[PDB]
């Protein structure tokens, strides 16, 4: 039940984004529709002023273009060398893997104790909040 | 002629996009504007298509780099 | 090309004999005993092999 | 199973802003409809959505720089290892150890303050 | 000596199923809030298509809408950009070793890896409350 | 059979109408042939919740063949709404321009089982639901 039932939590996940971003758009055409009357601004232009300079930040320049595909660019050639070097090397190892599976299942039971008695420690602090 | 161009990537205008498309065909550095203002992949690749189709002359390397950069936009 | 040429390839038998034998030591699913003995001839071991079990080599193998 | 509640408890909490930044929206026009007026919602959403996200793109450019020194790397990368698993297992039973130091460091701390309170 | 951990066994295992019932049960009804707050953001599609019409035998013109519409999609485009960004991470992730994906290596190099993750966390979530602290 | 019979035309008609703009020209007369294409209102109506709530249950229930095809035509019209929804809201709603976007996200990301059902699809052998499946969560994420 458990492991095809992940498929129930990622499709309501996805449906929650989209129904998100139709909650968005209609939330922001009740306020172009009825809030025209041309009244608006005040604290607008604050809104205005943050999204502005999220805006063309983003753009320009700088970001994209060079960023992105000096990445892409890059990967590629790096997927094409990788390829050969490989070739061989020559089996390896991989075998000797089993366990070491098992060891890690026990690192892994220490560290969600760990995570779990961090939380409570700030819990045993919001309280703190004396 | 300022040579403020790299400035022109970013303003925002509504007029500067027009702008740039009448200008597109030293008008490469406008493309090489141009595509780099595209963020949008689709749009950019299309100009660099053209940048190294283009009848100016162009070194191959460059060529290639346009179509390298074009490809990647895939 | 071995088994439909009429003739001596002398030279083919050679080169898949070597084929072969640079095969196995490439993957470690051919590996082994039956192979020294191959000095190529229509005594494939790889035929003889997909006689019993199967044709199913496995997928492509391809040099590193 | 474990991890399928922290799951739900997303999809829980989510549900809930979303039925309702939906609410701030119906029913709020229907007012309107009537004649009333809800909204500077949004003006606190929206600039709540920009607050939102202004982070969210730090974390892009994070994320972005990271990758390059990952793949500078990867550059440097191209050459055998058991033994250093064992290296890392000892390494790890130590960083563990340390963690424990500090968490029940913090955690003897709570209890400190709260012992003064009361 | 074996048949006492039969019965933790049963304890513990029936505890799973009190468990799985009833997340069960709460993807459905998650899920059911999916399905209402649905039909219902619209039928707010009445309510919406009312106030156009109403607006449209009005003076005319519209505005200081684009700005929204600029802001939703500027809110979008990043939303475009992370998946990118992920498409990236996977393809850099797939570049790595050959002949057996399937076989532990990777593993123990993933399931490892994710330790690391959390230990950082236990740090400074830790070091967080030890910061805290100094308020006090 | 019936209920199949006429959903299957108003998809296929729903997709045309979809693919009845070259939305590349301008991501790469006119605001009258803006106003003109049915890709406006096609768009409009889909953001009304009956709308996009018909069309993601075709995804949710899946699996004669014809149904198949139904399916396939779902999931391609969300594809294309989610690659252009941008384009809509902020290209082609100014120049005609009705009401804004959430509902539809918040049905899609948020409904889980349509996410975890496109998920199942990428097994699939119908490669046209399989690879635009695949498509749809990324374009969602």
């Amino acid at each position: 039940n458990q492991t095809t039932s992940v498929a129930k939590i990622a499709q309501y996940k996805r449906k929650l984004m989209d129904l998100s971003h139709r909650t968005l758009q209609v939330l922001i055409k009740q306020e172009i529709q009825r809030k025209s009357g041309y009244a608006i601004q005040a604290d607008e232009e604050q809104l205005r002023v943050q999204l502005d300079t999220i805006q063309g930040e983003l753009n320009a320049p700088t970001q994209f273009k060079g960023r992105l595909n000096e990445l892409m660019s890059q990967i590629r050639m790096q997927n094409h060398f990788g390829a050969v070097r490989s070739e061989e090397r020559y089996y390896i190892d991989a075998d000797l893997l089993r366990e070491i599976k098992q060891h890690l299942k026990q690192q892994q039971e220490g560290l969600s104790h760990l995570i779990s008695i961090i939380k409570d420690d700030l819990e045993d602090i919001k309280l703190v909040e004396h | 002629q300022v040579d403020l161009a790299d400035k022109l990537l970013q303003v925002a205008s509504p007029f500067l996009e027009p702008h740039l498309v009448r200008m597109a065909k030293r008008y490469m550095d406008l493309l090489w504007r141009y595509y780099e203002k595209n963020r949008s992949f689709s749009n950019a690749a299309r100009v660099l298509s053209r940048l190294a189709d283009m009848h100016t002359e162009i070194s191959l390397q460059q060529r290639l780099e346009y179509i390298a950069r074009a490809i990647l936009s895939a | 090309l071995f088994k439909s040429r009429d003739p001596k390839p002398l030279h083919l038998l050679d080169c898949i004999h070597v084929l072969l034998i640079r095969y196995v030591e490439n993957p470690s699913q051919v590996l082994n005993c039956e192979r020294r003995r191959f000095t190529n001839l229509c005594l494939d071991a790889v035929c003889g092999y997909l006689v019993e079990l199967q044709s199913m080599s496995s997928s492509v193998a391809v040099q590193a | 199973i474990q991890r399928n509640t922290l799951n739900i408890d997303k999809l829980k909490i989510e549900t809930a802003q979303e039925l309702k930044n939906a609410e701030i929206a119906l029913r709020t026009q229907k007012t309107p409809p009537g004649l009333q007026h809800e909204y500077a919602a949004p003006a606190d959403y929206f600039r709540i959505l920009v607050q939102q996200f202004e982070v969210q793109l730090q974390q892009y450019r994070q994320q972005i720089e990271e990758l390059e020194n990952h793949l500078a790397t990867q550059a440097n990368n191209s050459h055998i290892t058991p033994q250093d698993l064992s290296m890392a297992m000892q390494k790890i039973y130590q960083t563990f150890v340390a963690l424990a130091a500090q968490l029940q460091s913090i955690h003897e701390n709570v209890k400190v303050l709260k012992e003064q309170y009361l | 000596e074996n048949g006492e951990k039969i019965t933790s066994l049963h304890r513990e295992v029936e505890k799973v199923k009190l468990d799985q019932k009833r997340l069960d049960q709460e993807l459905d009804f998650i899920l059911s809030q999916q399905k209402e707050l649905e039909d219902l953001l619209s039928p707010l599609e009445e309510l919406v298509k009312e106030q156009s019409g109403t607006i449209y035998l009005q003076h005319a013109d519209e505005e200081r809408e684009k700005t929204y519409k600029l802001a939703e999609n500027i809110d979008a485009q990043l939303k475009r950009m992370a998946q990118d960004l992920k498409d990236i991470i996977e393809h850099l992730n797939t570049s790595g070793a050959p002949a057996d994906t399937s076989d532990p290596l990777q593993q123990i190099c993933k399931i490892l890896n994710a330790h690391m993750d959390s230990l950082q966390w236990i740090d400074q979530n830790s070091a967080l409350l030890q910061r805290k602290v100094e308020e006090v | 059979a019936e209920k199949w019979e006429v959903a299957e035309v108003v998809l296929e008609v729903f997709y045309k109408l979809l693919r009845d703009y070259e939305p590349q020209l301008e991501d790469f007369g006119e605001e009258i042939i803006a106003y003109k294409p049915p890709g406006f209102s096609l768009m409009y109506h889909l953001l009304n919740e009956p709308m996009l709530e018909l069309a993601l249950s075709l995804l949710e229930e899946g699996v004669k063949k014809h149904l198949e095809k139904a399916v396939q035509h779902c999931l391609a019209l969300l594809n294309l709404t989610l690659q252009k929804e941008n384009l809509f809201m902020d290209l082609l709603r100014e120049s005609q321009l009705v009401c804004p976007l959430e509902q539809l996200l918040q049905g899609i990301n948020p409904k889980a089982d349509n996410v975890v059902n496109i998920a199942r699809y990428l097994y699939h052998g119908n490669p046209e639901l399989a690879f635009e499946s695949a498509k749809i969560l990324c374009c969602i994420s």
